[PDB]
RNA sequence: AUGCCCCGAAACCCCCGGGCUACACGCGCGCUACAAUGGGCGGGACAAUGGGUGCCGACCCCGAAAGGGGGAGGUAAUCCCCUAAACCCGCCCUCAGUUCGGAUCGCGGGCUGCAACUCGCCCGCGUGAAGCUGGAAUCCCUAGUACCCGCGCGUCAUCAUCGCGC
């Protein structure tokens, strides 16, 4: 129980496993993205994570693209997302794969709460504005 | 004989009668039979809307609507006759479609 | 629900082909010309009379207590205790559970008695219906709470509404039916017993009347 | 040979009710999850539950323990696809809100979405909040 | 290419899809039989094309 | 007589009796683990459920004809008790009443009319009327007024 | 020889054929003596026991029903049982006793539904929403 | 549609990602219930308005269910949507926070879409919150009308607790 398994398989036993063997891992709305193909923009993005992994582009990889389901190649290193003004880094951990990249990245801040003010109430409706 | 089958339609109910009786007339005139205008459902159809532009006040609503009527004539096939019902000159607000069995 | 009485073909004008009202007998000289005993086999006339001023003259006693058991309960005027909406579980216009329910009622009544279920019935609607109310009548500037007198017609009415809702009050929520609750009412009823709902309101209507003649 | 107090795999079942009622109490088993077992096992779901000799309460402690591998189907089981191993599994009481309660950490760790409402005890699944679920107390201003 | 810059997408669904043949607008639009006019301007074109109100 | 002579469900129950012993009906591999359609909530009681249905879709297509499979799912269908929401019509599924109807078809029932559903053979008809006039040679003795017909 | 009638009450029109025979009816096939509902059943045989089982073994009846409910079929069927009674034996001491019990057996009802409004407009013409002061 | 006054390399025109779906709280209109004038399981009955060529899908075959693979006939009194629900008969429950009530949550399977995390809809197993008839107050209805039960169009690539009709 220190070791990752995902449905029996570990990191680098499934590292190396296929994309249309993968899918038979994974929930419904996964395995029919990964079915639809991807989208013009998520090839730009992995064609972008791949050169990252080999050697090459040492440099801070950022996007616009939430939708981009986490896969085994992006489990090590940290991208960007864009929630909305700006680019918060979320590490990739395993125990991720399977959710969606902006599923990390919240969009809006956490509410605190002052007074009622006048017209919170039938009271203060009428006796302010004469 | 092929008993052509003729359809009017129009929306006038008048302007229909008189190419019905034309057709009626020039059949009788000549010798074939005929089998009398066959009135078909009516096909209305109706248009709900809002009255107003904004949205202050009640709702208060209209109630269009557009009446189709229809007709049916089944009739032998004479030269004579089906020429005859060439030079008809149907309205401009009727429609008429010829056909045979 | 043996096969004889739910296959049941009659042979006889009577009423729903089981009982004859030919010796039922009024005693009220004052409810007599109302509380209609005619033939009449079948219990529905299909609401004909409730458009002509005194239509409801001549319907028949057993529709008008039918009629007068579709409905909710008490819906704004509390009846002993509480409101008692019920909604969607209501027979408002099932007409067939009426008619049922009170088929099974005269079966038990004419058990535990032994008479005319309609006999009974009639004695019910006549030891429950008060004679004398109560008003306001403004004369020259002010009122005050003065006695009348109930036209018969309005006792009628009374009386059987009473009755309804005195059963409608012990089948909720309780173990006891519907069916028997509307015999251990007019079995109370017709014997002038304290236990009762209609009864009750009756003398607590007279009462609360005579006390400010 | 009537009893009045029976008991399988901890909860403590009735004995004047029907079996099919008598098994709903152990969290982890439904009605329609009942009924099946009952089936399987080989006795009716309608005899009152007192009667049932022990020997056949080993046969139901069996079938509840893996009951994919008596007839019980893998599309009617409490989850199928385990997170840490693709097997179908059926639990219950005492292992069942455990299982629950760590996949909820392991959405608690990553700092998912929907891992902090379930940290401060909101909606999860998508409802609105400007007008209903008023888990609160009231607020004044002035009078 | 200063002609790729203040050029439209083809939509084909949603609110942005279609516009009144006449106003030039999106939103409550007429689908019915096929014509394709505004809730405002069918109102007040009607009676020309051929409409009536009966009741 | 015949089966317009009768109610429906006495005739139905009396029917699912002889059919227990004719070798092709019998119920599938997965009849105690499955409810009745979409619009149910809980599995059927008795253990005949089987039975049943397939008495009760012999006097389906006795007197409808050329009937299809997607028309007897709208028979079979229910209101549906959908939580806080109101309620709603809804279908049934299709695989208890497709293996109904082939099962009907290997016992020489029914036979498939092509392109237009299924219809009865003569086999079938005498069969339901041999059980219609043997109840009712009993339903006149407590009733005595069908002696007539 | 045959006669036959008709009767409409509120969308449901039926069919009656009446013909010498030994006392039977049927209703889309269905015999009389078999109707479950038994507030319909009992609604269309008054005219049959209101004219004695004398009448009621000489003649065969077979009514065609279509449309409205189960007591909307019933006294379609009713209506066009009179009238075909009403011809058949063709005399008016029995035609008088049927005024005297239901006036309706022989002139129909002529009430239909009405249309709805623009309030609700799904629950009825003059049912309408709730008032809204503060 | 339009006069006057401000923007005029911008307050004009396009493109990607977010918001209008945030939540100590006061209010308006509704839906489901607090059970027997009922809950479940198996059988039996009967409608009308309307819509379909970018679309309506009978019939056959795979699936436990959502759904999937084929695919006649339809530019319409012809083919399709379309064997409605409350109602009835038979068996279980017997006045209990329950076989009432199904909010809230975990896991797995699908459809529409260029894209379902923020924020779509649908299915199977499991967990089972408040609620035991409602204070002062206030609303709608005069006959095929009020009440009770379902259906069809609109909006629509998918999604009806709504509007307008039956
Ligand atoms: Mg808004
Ligand atoms: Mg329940
Ligand atoms: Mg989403
Ligand atoms: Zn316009």
């Amino acid at each position: 129980r220190k070791e990752f398994r995902y449905r029996g398989y570990t990191l680098e036993q499934l590292m190396n496993m296929s994309l249309e063997e993968l899918a038979k891992l994974l929930p419904a709305r996964q395995r029919r993205s990964l079915k639809r193909g991807l989208t013009p923009e998520q090839k730009k993005l992995l064609r972008k994570i791949r050169l990252a992994k080999k050697g090459k582009y040492n440099k801070p990889i950022r996007t616009h693209c939430r939708d981009m389901i986490v896969l085994p190649e992006m489990v090590g290193l940290t991208i960007y997302v864009h929630n909305g003004k700006e680019f918060v880094p979320v590490e990739i951990k395993p125990e991720m794969i399977g959710h969606y990249l902006g599923e990390f990245a919240p969009t809006r801040k956490r509410v605190q709460h002052g007074a009622p003010g006048i017209g919170a109430t039938r009271s203060s409706m009428f006796v302010a504005v004469k | 004989m092929q008993k052509a089958r003729i359809k009017l339609a129009s929306t006038n109910v008048r302007s229909l009668e008189e190419v019905a009786n034309q057709i009626k007339q020039i059949a009788e005139r000549t010798g074939v039979r005929m089998s009398g205008p066959i009135p078909l459902p009516t096909k209305r159809i109706r248009i709900v809307t809002r009255k107003s532009p904004d949205g202050e006040g009640s709702a208060t609503f209209d109630r269009w609507e557009l009446r189709i009527h229809k007709r049916l004539i089944d009739i032998e096939a004479d030269e004579r006759a089906m020429r005859q019902i060439m030079r008809i000159r149907v309205p401009e607000d009727v429609t008429i479609e010829i056909e045979l069995i | 629900k043996p096969l004889s009485e739910r296959f049941f073909i009659p042979h006889e004008i009577k009423v729903m082909g089981r009982w004859s009202t030919e010796d039922v007998e009024v005693r009220d000289p004052s409810l007599k010309p109302y509380i209609n005993l005619e033939p009449r086999l079948l219990p529905h006339t299909h609401g004909r009379h409730a458009k002509k001023h005194f239509g409801k003259a001549n319907v028949h006693i057993v529709e008008r207590l039918i009629n007068k058991i579709m409905r909710s309960g008490g819906s704004h005027y509390k009846v002993a205790g509480h409101f008692m909406r019920r909604e969607h579980r209501s027979l408002n216009s099932k007409k067939v559970k009426a008619y049922e329910v009170v088929k099974e009622a005269f079966k038990i009544i004419e058990k535990r008695t032994g008479k005319n279920p309609i006999q009974v019935l009639v004695w019910a609607i006549e030891n429950a219906a008060p004679r004398e109310d109560t008003t306001s009548v403004m004369f020259g500037g002010i009122r005050y709470h003065v006695a009348v007198d109930i036209s018969p017609m309005r006792r009628l009415d009374v009386a059987l509404r009473n009755i309804a809702l005195g059963a409608s009050a012990k089948c909720y929520r309780t173990k006891m039916s519907f069916a028997e609750a509307l015999a251990e009412e007019i079995i109370l009823a017709a014997n002038k017993d304290p236990k009762s709902y209609a009864y009750s309101k009756k003398l607590e209507i007279e009462r609360i009347a005579e006390s400010s003649r | 040979d009537f009893r009045h107090i029976v008991r399988v795999a901890g909860v403590d079942l009735d004995g004047n009710k029907q079996l099919r009622w008598a098994l709903t109490a152990i969290k982890g088993v439904g009605i329609n999850f009942a009924t099946m077992v009952c089936r399987v096992a080989g006795l009716d779901p309608f005899m009152k539950a007192g009667y049932l000799t022990d020997e056949q309460v080993k046969k139901i402690e069996e079938i509840l323990q893996d009951p994919v591998a008596h007839g019980i189907p893998r599309w009617a089981v409490n989850r199928p696809k385990d997170y840490e191993t693709g097997r179908d599994l059926h639990l219950i009481t005492a292992k069942l809100d455990m299982a629950i309660r760590e996949d909820i950490m392991r959405l608690r760790r990553i700092r998912a979405y929907r891992g902090i409402r379930h940290e401060l005890g909101l909606p999860v699944r998508g409802q609105r909040t400007r007008s209903n679920f008023r888990r609160g107390q009231t607020v004044g201003v002035s009078r | 290419a200063k002609a790729d810059y203040n050029k439209r997408k083809p939509r084909k669904f949603g609110k942005g899809a279609r516009r009144c043949i006449r106003c030039g607008q999106y939103g409550p639009i007429i689908r019915i039989h096929g014509l394709m006019l505004c809730r405002h301007c069918f109102r007040e074109v009607a009676p020309k094309l051929g409409f009536r109100k009966y009741e | 007589a015949t089966v317009y002579d009768v109610p429906g469900d006495l005739l139905v129950e009396r029917v699912a009796q002889r059919l227990k012993e004719i070798p092709e009906i019998k119920p599938p591999e997965w009849a105690p683990f499955v409810k009745t359609g979409r619009h149910k909530e809980r599995l059927p009681e008795q253990e005949d459920w089987w039975y049943y249905r397939v008495a009760s879709i012999l006097r389906r297509v006795y007197l409808d004809g050329p009937v299809g499979i997607e028309r007897l799912r709208t028979y079979y269908g229910g209101r549906k008790n959908r939580g806080h929401a109101p309620e709603r019509f809804y279908k049934a599924g299709g695989s208890i009443i497709r293996k109904a109807l082939q099962q009907l078809e290997a016992a020489g029932f029914v036979e498939k009319v092509p392109g237009k559903g299924r219809v009865i053979t003569p086999k079938g008809r005498s069969f339901l009327d041999k059980i219609a006039t043997e109840l009712k040679k009993e339903l006149e003795e407590i009733i005595p007024e069908l002696k007539k017909y | 020889r045959i006669i036959q009638t008709t009767g409409k009450r509120k969308t449901a029109i039926a069919r009656a054929v009446i013909r010498e025979g030994k006392g039977r009816v049927r209703i889309n096939g269905k015999p009389v003596e078999l109707v479950e509902p038994e507030i319909a059943r009992f609604t269309i045989l008054e005219p049959l026991i209101l004219a004695g089982e004398e009448i009621w073994n000489s003649v065969d009846i077979d009514v065609k029903v279509q449309g409205g409910g189960f007591m909307g079929q019933a006294e379609a069927a009713r209506i066009a049982i009179a009238r075909a009674l009403v011809e058949w034996t063709g005399d008016m001491n029995l035609k008088e006793k049927f005024i005297k019990y239901d006036r309706t057996m022989l002139v129909g009802d002529p009430r239909r539904t009405e249309p709805h409004k623009p309030n609700r407009s799904t629950k009825g013409p003059r049912a309408k929403r709730q008032k809204s002061y503060r």
